[PDB]
């Protein structure tokens, strides 16, 4: 799906924001509310908005692209929300 | 990093002896550890590399009151396993005390291998629960390893013992082992003597020599559980990467087993999956539900159908689960090896987190609770009383395992988001 | 310059008999001493050239009260070694005293050969430590040679004796030999009876006839240690260049031995080099570290492999060492001979300065210290008491060897720049 810009210019961000979260947790084993919480919760909400947006886009009708949805639709976790 | 297997106790030493032998023939290794002339696999993790192609596995063999450790030595494969690291009661307390005096020399044998390897990722124990010497010594060694290697992780191929219920203290010994296993083991893979004995009665007429034949059954599962690591692939190219999906909450780290061609001695992926979810293929004996499921297939498997197989298995819904965990089943593939027979060209295994295994834990807790009231077998052996005058570790174990029994059923409930 | 080997004592005479026989077949030589017809190598150093191509080894055979000595004389090779130079207790003192009365005739036999040769570079002794007659006589002859022939460089193929600890005075005899060896040897190559006996048990089932079979093992190492000198090369042709790298400080002149083919009866250099760094191939029985390592490989080796090989052993780090000396392992290559079999045509050996050998010295010093307090075996034989009434050479030896034990461990430390 590298060819189509929207799926590519949104999934890349799903990974880049995750790198930043992975860095915040990487910073300390001691609990961190030093502005981490402010962005960590912005992040939980931010990742749900984009993660559901591409769930909606996912749902040539390639068997691979459509069938992939059902691993997530086993719980219908994003759609149910 | 290379995996070091701490096989201990007569029963545990029997299934490590066979598991290494199973990977001897499966891999390109002879009984003297020499590269086979007849011979594409990642042998680095399981087999240490000697210069003249002596593929000696990193096995740590611990013997206590030895009998079957002497028979292991008089074998054609004695040369194959030569890290030259073997060091000299039926009570859990009797095993724990014996381990404590020899802890430093057995622990130096652990160090030697850790220093020798480029790296060490996990300690895989061929543990025997209520194993007489095997339990107690195994619980103690389980406690020392985590403290020394806080970053490292420990797995347990626990052969949980169910023989229709001889050991009169069997429930007491098992009760103590789990308490250590629940707080001091990163992962555990559960097996059952009765479940396999029932399979042995099913596939074969073998009944009286249940232990010798069932060894092969435990082995096929053991070799198979690691084949994705022992042979290279797209995903699960390291133990830890695979472990995460199977255990979603730390307390619930017990894993159920199954094998599609129990009689492995063409088949489409759609078929080998459905067969596995059926309960005859399972080897373990209020709503109940799986937490996550995983499957690995090694054979002539078409690729275009494997995703269609996951979809087809989704329509059948042969596997019922509505747990707190969001983990859905995934279709994994591993490389069937050449040289050895290719019978059942397609053949599979499944490792799953299931709340049914809670019932097996409660049955030994039931035998123990009944036994505790009677105090019929307190042993009161001076070792048992002097080691445990209060007898309160058994009660500490009883609350910890009851928390586990409770946590499991909490998993079944809709709110494991709240504390379990 | 030609090398003269002073083989002495029954044990020493046994390994010189075989070493010369080993170079008889390996070189173009016959039992008569004449060259074989079927027969590009440098035979000048080890073999004297007679007018009719009777290449006679420059062997000096010393015997004391000979009875089994006559067995060397009743051999097909009696003609091969005919410099016509053989001249007639189990105590170190008993051997030293016997040597002193016959010192001048044995010393004239040394002179004859020195005069006969174009030149003489070193005296290589097939010495036996705690060898009954072999020790004591060997220490005394070690002291005379340096004074008379200071310019030459001495080596000792010491067969340090470890048989699991019969000689009840064995530690006392050995203690005295080392004080002399440390003081009066330019080099020493250490071998161990137990280490080789353990190898014999490993490669073969031979246990009871350990001495006869182990002779072949000591021989393969001995022929091999000088193969670069015996055969033409672009470097280290002289004995001295070879010796300098192996001994970086004068006191630490003891060298460990190993053979890549534990069983020599294709293989890339990257492999043959790795075998030397495995302890199963080593033949010798607080941080510890090598001081400098060297290796010599034999046969038509592929060379490009070595750059890959040398950089390859480096990543492997199978050899751990960080001494005061720089300690890069040194790579040498030689030609396997054109008479003997090409089976295992590639075969290697390693000579290294290792601080572990200090431990073997301390074990005899431990037996002696325990024995000294008891005074269980002071011998008090009139020879022993009259030769040593003070018994203070043993204490002089104890401080000198303790200085050596101390110096070694100082080598392990970061500051051997300061006095050791
Ligand atoms: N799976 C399996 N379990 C065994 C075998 N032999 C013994 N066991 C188990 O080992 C446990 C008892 O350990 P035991 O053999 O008494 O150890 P010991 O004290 O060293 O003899 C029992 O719970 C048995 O189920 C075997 O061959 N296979
Ligand atoms: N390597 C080797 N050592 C031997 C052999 N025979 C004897 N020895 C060693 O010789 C030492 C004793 O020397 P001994 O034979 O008493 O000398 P003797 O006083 O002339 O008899 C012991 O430490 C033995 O280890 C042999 O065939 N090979």
């Amino acid at each position: 799906f590298i060819l189509l810009k929207p799926v590519f210019h949104c999934l890349n961000e799903i990974l880049d924001l995750c790198h930043s979260f992975c860095s915040l947790v990487s910073q300390n084993l001691g609990p961190l509310d030093e502005r981490g919480a402010a962005q960590l919760s912005i992040l939980v909400k931010g990742f749900s908005r984009q993660s559901s947006l591409l769930f909606k886009i996912l749902s040539h009708q390639i068997n691979s692209d459509l069938a992939q949805l059902l691993l997530r639709l086993d719980y219908n976790k994003y759609y149910t929300q | 990093r290379e995996i070091i297997t701490l096989q201990l106790g007569q029963c545990g030493n029997q299934i490590g002896f066979e598991f290494w032998k199973q990977l001897c023939a499966e891999h390109g290794i002879s009984p003297e550890g020499i590269v086979e002339e007849f011979a594409t696999d990642r042998k680095d993790v399981f087999f240490y590399q000697a210069d003249d192609e002596h593929y000696i596995p990193r096995a740590v063999l611990l013997d206590l009151e030895p009998r079957v450790i002497h028979s292991i030595l008089n074998s054609p494969y004695a040369k194959l396993y030569n890290p030259e690291n073997i060091y000299l009661g039926n009570n859990w307390a009797s095993g724990f005390s014996q381990g404590e005096k020899i802890h430093e020399d057995i622990f130096d044998i652990i160090d030697r291998e850790a220093d020798g390897s480029d790296s060490l990722e996990g300690f895989v124990l061929c543990h025997s629960i209520a194993g007489g010497t095997g339990s107690g010594l195994g619980s103690y060694l389980l406690e020392r390893l985590n403290d020394r290697y806080p970053k490292k992780l420990v797995q347990t191929y626990s052969v949980f013992p169910n023989q229709d219920e001889d050991v009169v203290v069997q429930p007491y010994n098992s009760l103590l082992t789990l308490k250590r296993l629940t707080q001091n083991a990163d992962c555990v893979v559960v097996l059952d003597n009765t479940a396999l004995n029932r399979i042995a009665t099913d596939r074969l007429h073998i009944q009286n020599p249940s232990f010798s034949q069932i060894n092969q059954l435990v082995s096929t599962i053991m070799s198979a559980s690691t084949t994705t690591l022992r042979y290279p692939g797209y995903m699960n190219n390291d133990l830890i990467g695979l472990i995460a999906s199977l255990i979603p909450t730390p307390r619930l780290h017990f894993l159920m087993t199954g094998y599609t061609p129990l009689t492995t001695d063409k088949t489409t992926v759609l078929d080998v999956m459905r067969r596995l979810l059926q309960p005859k293929n399972v080897m373990v004996s209020t709503n109940h539900c799986y937490i996550a499921i995983l499957n690995i297939i090694q054979g002539e498997v078409d690729p275009t159908q494997v995703h269609k197989s996951l979809q087809r298995i989704r329509e059948r819904k042969l596997a019922n689960f509505i747990p707190w965990g969001p983990a859905s089943i995934q279709v994994a593939l591993s490389r069937k090896s050449p040289y050895l027979p290719s019978a059942h060209r397609v053949s599979g295994l499944m490792m799953a987190n299931h709340t049914s295994i809670s019932s097996l834990f409660e049955r030994t807790c039931r035998q123990y609770d009944k036994l505790r009231k009677r105090e019929a077998f307190l042993e009161q052996f001076r070792k048992e009383d002097m080691f445990k005058d209060n007898f309160d570790e058994m009660d500490t174990s009883r609350e910890i395992v009851q928390q586990l029994i409770d946590e499991y059923h909490a998993a079944t409930r809709p709110d494991y988001i709240s504390w379990g």
